[PDB]
């Protein structure tokens, strides 16, 4: 439960430090609905299709 | 209806392809191209190089 890190100058201390990089690409079922879009404001406004 | 709709929106997304696709002009030039116009060229800014 307790391995000392002799050669290091702290025990406690984490010696290592990590850096992670994964890519995931994952096909699935799900449905990916649309992507709906902004008003203008101009329509609504001048009355452009009456 | 359902023709005036399916074309009202199909038209409505065209407008909102010019808006963004020709910036620093919105809820003006959209007015000017539905009624058949044009707005002055000269007055805009342009950018020359992008590094």
């Amino acid at each position: 439960a307790d391995l000392p890190q002799y050669p290091f100058a702290d025990q406690q201390a984490e010696v290592c430090t990590y850096v992670v990089q994964s890519t995931a690409v994952m096909p699935t079922p799900m449905i990916f609905g649309p992507s709906p879009v902004e008003q203008l404001a101009v329509i609504e406004t001048e009355d452009l299709f009456e | 209806d359902f023709y005036n709709a399916q074309k009202m929106d199909e038209l409505t997304r065209v407008m909102r392809k010019i808006c963004d696709d020709n910036p620093e002009y919105g809820e003006e030039m959209v007015l000017r191209w539905a009624h058949g116009l044009s707005v002055d060229p000269g007055r805009v800014p342009f950018l020359l190089a992008e590094k």
